Order: C-alpha cells, then sequence, then structure tokens
C-alpha cells in the first residue's frame, strides 16, 4: 500500500482508487536569516531564505 | 652535495611523486580520518531522523 526509505517516512503512497503510484515530498520550508548593517548607519534591510 | 647530483635527487623525487600518486589510494584505510569524521556525522543526523 504504501512505502519508507532509510529515513523511516512515507515517502511513497498507493491511492487505493486507482492502480497509480504518486510520490510524498514536503513543500518549502527552512529558516529565515535578515541581513542588516549596524542600525546607527540605515535601516536598510535584505532578507535570505535558506 | 645537491648540485653536484641534481639529475638524480631529481629522478628520485619525481619516482617519490610517481609512487606515491599510485600508493595515495592503493587502500581503502589509507583515507580513514575523512571516512570516519563522514560516517560519525551522517550516522548520527540519520538515527536522530
Amino acid at each position: 500500500q504504501f512505502g519508507r526509505d532509510i529515513a523511516d517516512t512515507t515517502d511513497a503512497v498507493r491511492d487505493p482508487q486507482t492502480l497509480e503510484i504518486l510520490d510524498i515530498t514536503p513543500c518549502s520550508f527552512g529558516g529565515v536569516s535578515v541581513i542588516t548593517p549596524g542600525t546607527n548607519t540605515s535601516n536598510q534591510v535584505a532578507v535570505l531564505y535558506q | 652535495v645537491l648540485y653536484e647530483n641534481q639529475k638524480l635527487i631529481a629522478n628520485q623525487f619525481n619516482s617519490a611523486i610517481g609512487k606515491i600518486q599510485d600508493s595515495l589510494s592503493s587502500t581503502p584505510s589509507a583515507l580513514g580520518k575523512l571516512q570516519d569524521v563522514v560516517n560519525h556525522n551522517a550516522q548520527a543526523l540519520n538515527t536522530l531522523v
């Protein structure tokens, strides 16, 4: 009915309606860091997605 | 004792370079530290998984 990997997580599932096989991949995730200079100089910032 | 047998010591150095290039990957246990530090973190991360 389904399958796992070395991570012991369900990364492959089979829908019981049809005979196809559907992969399982998580959507976008990760931390965020803000690039900025010293606050005494300027307030301009940059956004970095990890 | 270098300018008098420069050709001999040059040939010896080239032979040493060739034999260390041949024996760098002669055994799988030569690069033990890099493989160990790869495994000790990869297996720990996977065990945390």
